[PDB]
């Protein structure tokens, strides 16, 4: 009942959600080497959208 | 702008009961006279915040459209926590309507909300987890 | 239509209702690829940018048959609740003389517009220059673009000169900004003319957003830059419902280019033209920065703006690459006013703005493992009486606990002080008793109990609702004003406590020592470090209720020992609480209304007390804590202290158009955005207060109002140029030397 687990994001945000996709994809933007070492479900949880 | 879209003039669609109770026709009379209020009026209702939603998350949002006069939380009766909506009393109708027009259908905690035009609070409407227990129960 | 429960369609309109008509539409007109034709018909010739059911009625209505609007045109009136540039309004104007002829339009309005401006593409740039100003320097380079060019030049400067106008014109109303801004940007002209189009928008409203902050006043108290980041946001979700039918994702994709480069170009403190060495292919379009960024927009962007797009897009980002590219231009080696930070410090700034709309457990979850360091910098907390007006402020404590806000009531409070205060060995000492005049020891005791009172005040509600701290100074601001009456713009002592091998006055150590009665150190401690530079009342002399109360809860912000690339050199609960009270007990106390439910404010807090507190917090925390007799120890403290900052001083000077990172900085103000934030702040409250003031029936309260807003303005002023923000060295000159601010508020034009 964590105030996370009430969290739903709106479906416009399938859209912001591509576009940081988008932009990390192009311009060469790797993330941190610890955070995709975050392969065991440490990394950053995301907020389902509708 | 604002010269086009006549809808800026502030309009409150439903009706509710004490309007109801008070013996006046749903026409020239509750509607007709709700709506110089409503023409004068600073206060809007802000709708489908969450119950965890602090005062500071709803004044952090509302107020970059002007200073707020008043912010009053919706409060179940039985318990004094928020149940879900709010009042914010602006300073000047350039803050309500920046509000309703800017901060409608807007993100405020992980929330959309349903930032509208009412005519002003009252400890009445108030009412429908943060525990005001500083609130006189009513 | 207006003053009705109905909406009534568009009628036959008379020639004045015509005049207005055009003067808000008709500029947008040369920006499309004829006369005569309304602009949804406007629009199809355009390949219909906007569905059906975006468009709205105004752009329904035809051109009448009329020949009086053509011999009206031979001074128009002014769009409410926005300050319009001189370029706008001539526009503006020239667009409606210029629509009526017409029953290249687009080269010849911008180079007819800046005739009338400047007489008793370069046009197309020129005219987004002289929009934001008050000459504005683009912040984002147009000419970064690709190989043969000129025509995508040619497109986003004037969806650059489209999205200033649009939200001069159409600001007010998001939704039709957005639709107009959409309809600007979808024109089926060429698919790579959509990309340049977007980035031009997006970069004229970022632009005007910031400018807009800066040198313009329409006393409104509407945030440009909150309304720019929702502006931006709704242009995405719109560009989504006209893509459920170029992508709502490629208008995110700019929108976040541009702020990345305002970010790298921050951190790198140079044109590192990022995107344009990381370009995918050449042909797409890329941000870059033609110029650094000024601290004033540096704290738009980290304190409002991107805060508030982030809260839009649930605090999503992409957040460790951005902090991995700005580690990266960290090591790295221009304008004057131009400021680098280091990406700590940004990142720290844009992380404790985006915490207070939000909580810490949803940052942890969103922030990578790589914002450790970052989230425990900005996750004792709380407000705890200073052991002064500790036993005096426990009865007051246990008085409001009792009664609760709700039931706290002035002439109870006032009785409940007086019967607490009087009874403690301090106030029975100054009462018994090398000279006192009465007047001295009823201002030295009402002082006391007035600050007993706040610091009970702050300490019971936390500073933590709103409502409960508005409700509350609204009962006990009649007791405030009562008890501040005496002290008002006035020393406590009656005379300079730093006299001449330079000592405190007797009577004020006296006071110290043997009463033990602490006065907050920016009572004497500039004058006493300007004793001391001579050895080789002042405005923040005069009492400030809340700068003692400051002082005692130890609300001490300073700088950062990087330096000014830092800034947010201060433990994570003194910013969290000085936020908390130089915006709450302060700024929404500013001008606020006498009771809940406009024009009728209480003066409890003024534009000078902010002013000093913020001073006061800024003191060096060597010359702001107490020591562990005490007096000489701290007049030690302060005399060593101004050796030290003279020597530097010194250094700078031989050490040197000029940059302002090439100056002495105290690292006081350009160093805290708080301080900045409050600063500007102040002004905007004042201002936005005179309009309501205004706004209502012409009296005599209303006068009395007027009245004092206009004298709470030119203490503003008087007490800003005390501090040195609006200008051997001076005290002032060595405790809050600020270039980077002083150069704003120089250079703003509000003071
Ligand atoms: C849905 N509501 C509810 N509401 C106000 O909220 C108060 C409490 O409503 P509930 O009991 O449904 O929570 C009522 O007194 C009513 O006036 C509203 N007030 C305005 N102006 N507009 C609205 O759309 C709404």
């Amino acid at each position: 009942r964590r105030r996370e687990e009430c969290v739903v994001l709106p479906p416009i945000m399938t859209v912001w959600r591509s576009a940081f996709s988008q932009y990390t994809k192009m311009w060469g933007l790797t993330k941190f080497a610890g955070d995709i070492e975050a392969e065991r479900e440490g990394e950053g949880p995301i907020l389902p959208p509708i | 702008m604002a010269e086009y879209l006549i809808d800026l003039t502030p309009r409150m669609a439903y009706v509710d009961r004490h309007e109801l109770l008070r013996s006046l026709l749903t026409e020239k009379e509750f509607i007709e006279r709700r709506q110089e209020q409503l023409n004068k009026s600073t206060t809007v209702y802000v709708g489908n915040l969450s119950f965890y939603t602090t005062e500071d998350q709803i004044w952090e949002h509302f107020s970059r459209c002007g200073h707020i006069r008043d912010l009053v939380m919706g409060l179940s009766e039985v318990t004094r926590t928020p149940c879900g909506f709010c009042f914010v009393v602006f300073e000047s109708q350039d803050g309500a309507m920046s509000a309703v027009i800017d901060l409608h259908g807007t993100l405020l905690d992980d929330r959309v909300i349903t930032v509208s035009w009412d005519v002003g609070c009252d400890h009445t409407r108030r009412w429908g987890l943060v525990h005001y227990t500083w609130i006189p129960p009513r | 239509y207006g003053s009705s429960e109905g909406r009534e369609l568009d009628t036959s309109y008379t020639p004045k209702q015509w005049l207005w008509f055009l003067y808000v539409t008709s500029w947008a007109r040369p920006f499309f690829t004829w006369g005569r034709l309304s602009f949804d018909e406007l629009l199809k010739l355009s390949g219909s940018p906007i569905p059906p059911a975006m468009v709205s009625l105004w752009m329904g209505l035809c051109m009448p048959t009329d020949d009086v609007v053509q011999e009206l045109r031979i001074i128009y009136p002014f769009l409410p609740r926005v300050a319009e540039s001189t370029f706008g309004r001539a526009l503006r104007s020239l667009a409606v003389r210029q629509h009526i002829s017409s029953w290249a339009a687009l080269d010849v309005l911008v180079r007819d517009t800046l005739e009338v401006i400047q007489n008793s593409e370069e046009a197309l740039e020129g005219a987004f220059r002289s929009m934001l100003s008050a000459p504005l320097f683009d912040v984002k380079a147009s000419i970064p673009e690709g190989g043969t060019a000129q025509v995508l030049i040619r497109v986003a400067n004037a969806a650059r000169l489209f999205a200033a106008l649009s939200v001069e014109a159409f600001g007010r109303v998001k939704s039709e900004c957005a639709v107009l801004l959409l309809a600007h940007i979808n024109q089926r002209d060429a698919p790579e003319h959509v990309d340049a189009r977007a980035y031009g928008v997006v970069t004229g409203v970022v632009e005007y957003a910031m400018a807009y902050r800066y040198c313009r006043d329409d006393g409104t108290g509407r945030c440009p830059l909150t309304c720019a980041a929702l502006l931006l946001h709704r242009l995405v979700e719109l560009q989504g419902i006209v893509e459920k039918d170029v992508s709502a994702s490629r208008f995110a994709n700019m929108t976040v280019a541009c702020i990345q480069e305002l970010l790298f170009c921050v951190v790198a403190g140079d044109t590192v033209r990022w995107h344009r060495e990381h370009q995918p292919d050449g042909v797409s379009v890329c941000p870059t920065a033609a110029r650094t960024l000024t601290l004033h927009e540096t704290d738009c962007l980290l304190q409002v703006f991107i805060p508030a797009l982030l809260q839009q897009v649930g605090f999503e980002w992409p957040w460790s690459e951005s902090l991995r590219h700005a580690k990266m231009l960290d090591r790295a080696r221009v304008m004057e006013d131009g400021v680098r930070l280091d990406s700590r410090s940004v990142f720290e700034e844009l992380l404790v703005s985006v915490a207070r709309r939000t909580y810490g457990l949803r940052l942890r979850a969103i922030l990578p493992q790589s914002f450790d360091v970052i989230a425990e910098n900005i996750f004792s907390s709380r407000f705890a009486l200073p052991l002064y007006y500790r036993t005096a402020g426990e009865v007051l404590l246990e008085y409001f606990d009792r009664c609760g806000p709700s039931g706290i009531t002035a002439e109870e409070t006032e009785r409940v002080l007086r019967r607490a205060t009087d009874v403690q060995p301090m106030v029975v000492q100054l009462q018994a008793l090398v000279y006192f005049s009465a007047r001295e020891k009823e201002r030295l005791l009402q002082r006391y109990r007035c600050e007993v009172l706040l610091a009970s005040l702050v300490v019971y509600t936390q500073l933590r609702t709103v409502s409960v701290v508005q409700q509350l100074t609204r009962q006990l601001a009649p007791l405030f004003e009562q008890l501040l009456l005496p002290l008002a713009h006035e020393r406590t002592l009656s005379r300079c406590p730093v006299i001449a091998l330079v000592d405190l006055t007797p009577e004020f150590k006296m006071l110290v020592d043997e009463i033990h009665y602490e006065f907050y150190p920016l009572e004497w401690v500039p004058e006493a470090v300007d004793a001391h530079i001579r050895q080789e009342p002042p405005c923040f002399a005069q009492y400030s209720l809340f700068a003692a109360i400051a002082h005692q809860f130890g609300l001490v912000l300073e700088g950062n020992p990087r330096g000014f690339r830092g800034g947010d050199g201060s433990s994570s609960e003194v910013r969290t609480k000085a936020y908390r009270f130089f915006t709450l007990m302060l700024l929404n106390n500013l001008g606020d209304a006498v009771s809940s439910s406009g024009a009728s404010f209480h003066s409890v807090v003024s534009a000078c007390d902010v002013v000093v507190t913020m001073t006061q917090c800024l003191l060096p925390a060597h010359l702001s804590s107490h020591p562990r007799s005490m007096s000489n120890e701290w007049m030690r403290r302060v005399g060593e202290w101004t050796r030290s900052a003279y020597s530097k001083y010194t250094a700078y000077q031989q050490q040197v158009p000029v940059p302002l990172i090439s100056l002495y900085n105290s690292l006081t103000f350009d160093s805290v955005p708080l301080a900045r934030e409050t600063i500007r702040a102040v002004r905007s409250r004042l201002l936005e207060k005179m309009s309501v003031v205004t706004a209502s029936p012409p009296g005599d309260v209303e006068t009395a109002g007027k009245q004092l807003l206009e004298q709470h303005l030119s203490s503003l002023t008087v007490t800003l140029t005390a501090v040195g923000l609006l200008p051997v060295p001076c005290a002032t000159q060595l405790l809050w030397a600020s270039p980077f601010f002083s150069h704003e508020l120089l250079h703003c034009g509000r003071y």
